[PDB]
């Protein structure tokens, strides 16, 4: 997290946030954000995660690759497609103040071996 | 006697030595039809700042990563074709009268570099090659003229030059040699030059290394704990290039291997090709084997243990002296509680007693032979947590081999199921997840950070079933 106040049931429906870590961070903007996503209504996955963090997203810290983002400056977008998710988190870093409010489902430890490098 | 580009300048050329070497930075490009286009301006002018860096000729004291050079030199013109009668002719003038030897030395790896990736247009080649020709006497200006005739035939490079080339470059050493390394542990030398195909370099493995084939194995580059298959009609060096730029997108020179190995297990049948079986297959099926990816009883460990020591240790009866070290090298580790440390020993040296009459290449073939019409032989594997399937564990065990993608339970090893490739309609992957679709049917959804090597390898077996 980045703010230790915040209760995901008084902004989300318990459907909506259903096995999920919900947390907020503020993210101070200085220079620019380099956080990459995938995915959207529109993908398999059906919801908007990190791709990449390459940095102000690197440099914050609590946002890695896998973490899904649920709303951006208190706008839901778990329905939003890729292209309208990243539209919104480039608006939000430029226009607007010191911050922005990104609620983030963070992803859980892997037990399993995501690097197997076999053929 | 000495060729130059006095008499080319006066029909193609900028109008204010413009021809001839000098310190002064340029301001505009040299060609006219370059200085035609002012938004070509500024890159003409950087690069030349590069090449006086390069040469030594820029009076400063910020020194640069010399491939951070050679980036801004070629970088630009490979993606614009304009610039790359505009490097040749910024290269030769710096060339020609130039009374600085280690200036016009450098100079000659520039144009050496420059001839492995792009040649000149039809109006400047009898330039250029009568430029070499009166020179034939500097050290690269022979190999200068040959790279010219290399990549007329095969066409332009698609990257810059590779640290590799660019540190030959800067030794003025032409032959490059590129380490090899093999699924058995061993590596061999491999001569590379700029125009190389990864392609190629396999047929020569395959030369070397007396395979009756190499078809479904390729190149591959080991970096940042990713181990990254190279596409065999690339060349070699554009594909050290993008990988490395990829993986440093997707996760300072990065350090890396290349290996020759299998990649698609398609008709493999042990004993057809022994230096293939016992120099790639035995040792890359044996650690998928040691991991328990498949299903095999304690009696079918037993035997293949023995087989496994016979090929690591040949007549050495003495490695089992302590089982805690060894026992993880022969046999599968979901097996190992099954029996104890005593009785492994005891069961495995039984097994072994039965080989002293093969060697070391008949147990490895002989290995093979006993699992190779497995459903899980010959395949790629991925531990997955799949999204899809209320009936399954969260986390399965995939694999990937001719027969389609399977589906595994990690515990049992059980199969849960299997999408033929001729029922598989569609696959997607993004960096954190890979999806698969089955008829109109069944879905797999999976979190996985290997989305890109799946989809290449479904990619691969379909493309080599098609043809």
């Amino acid at each position: 997290k980045y703010e230790e106040g915040f209760d995901p049931y008084s902004m989300f429906t318990p459907e909506q946030i259903m096995g999920k870590d919900v947390r907020l961070l503020r993210i101070k903007k200085e220079g620019s954000l380099d956080l990459a996503l995938e995915g959207g209504v529109d993908s398999p996955i059906g919801k908007v995660v990190v791709s990449a963090v390459y940095g102000a997203a690197e440099r914050h810290g609590g946002i890695v690759k896998g973490d899904e983002i649920m709303a951006i400056n208190g706008k839901i977008v778990t329905d939003y497609t890729l292209a309208e998710a990243e539209a919104a988190l480039q608006k939000a870093w430029n226009q607007g103040g010191d911050w922005i409010d990104l609620v983030v489902a963070v992803c859980p430890p892997k037990e399993y071996d995501d690097e197997l490098t076999f053929f | 006697k000495l060729h130059t580009l006095e008499e080319f300048s006066y029909e193609f050329f900028r109008a204010p030595h413009l021809w001839a070497y000098s310190c002064e930075p340029l301001r505009q490009p040299l060609l006219k039809r370059v200085h035609a286009n002012v938004d070509l301006w500024d890159i003409a002018c950087q690069i030349f700042v590069a090449i006086l860096r390069y040469m030594g000729d820029y009076p400063s004291r910020q020194a640069w990563p010399t491939l951070e050079l050679t980036d801004q030199i070629f970088t630009l013109a490979l993606q614009h074709p304009a610039l790359q009668d505009e490097v040749y002719c910024q290269i030769l003038k710096q060339l020609t009268h130039n009374s600085n030897r280690h200036s016009e030395e450098r100079g000659w790896q520039l144009l050496w570099l420059c001839t492995g990736l792009f040649p000149p247009s039809k109006g400047l080649l009898p330039h250029a090659q009568k430029f070499i020709d009166t020179r034939r006497g500097k050290l690269l200006a022979p190999d200068c003229s040959r790279r010219i005739q290399k990549v007329l035939r095969t066409g332009p490079r698609k990257q810059p030059p590779h640290q590799v080339e660019v540190e030959a470059a800067e030794q003025n050493v032409s032959r490059i040699c590129h380490k090899i390394y093999f699924p058995n542990d061993t590596s061999e030398m491999l001569e590379v030059v700029a125009n190389t195909r990864v392609r190629d370099v396999c047929d020569s493995i395959a030369t070397r290394l007396q395979l009756a084939s190499w078809e479904g194995c390729s190149l591959f580059i080991k970096i940042s704990d990713k181990v990254i298959s190279q596409k065999e009609g690339d060349f070699f060096f554009d594909s050290l290039r993008e990988v490395s730029d990829w993986v440093k997108k997707n996760k300072v020179t990065l350090p890396y291997q290349v290996y020759f190995m299998r990649k698609l297990w398609l008709n493999i049948s042990p004993g057809k090709d022994v230096n293939a079986d016992t120099i790639l297959h035995y040792h890359q099926e044996l650690p998928k084997y040691l991991r328990g990816f498949h299903k095999c009883s304690r009696e079918d460990a037993i035997h293949l243990a023995g087989l496994i020591y016979k090929a690591q240790f040949n007549n050495d009866r003495s490695q089992l002296a302590s089982v805690p070290k060894i026992l993880r090298e022969l046999v599968p580790e979901n097996l190992t509680r099954l029996m104890s440390s005593e009785e492994w020993k005891k069961s495995i040296l039984l097994a072994y007693d039965k080989h002293k009459d093969k060697t070391v290449e008949e147990a490895k073939v002989a290995f093979l032979k006993w699992i190779c019409r497995w459903p899980t032989f010959g395949s790629a594997f991925f531990e997955v947590k799949q999204t899809s399937e209320p009936s399954y564990p969260d986390v399965i065990l995939i694999a990937i081999n001719r027969h389609g993608v399977l589906l595994i339970h990690p515990k049992t090893k059980d199969l849960l199921t299997t999408y033929p490739f001729t029922k598989i309609s569609s696959w997607s992957s993004g960096s954190t997840y890979f999806h698969m679709a089955l008829g109109s049917g069944s879905r797999l959804l999976c979190e996985t950070s290997l989305g890109y090597k799946m989809d290449d390898l479904l990619t691969s077996y379909v493309q080599q079933l098609l043809s």
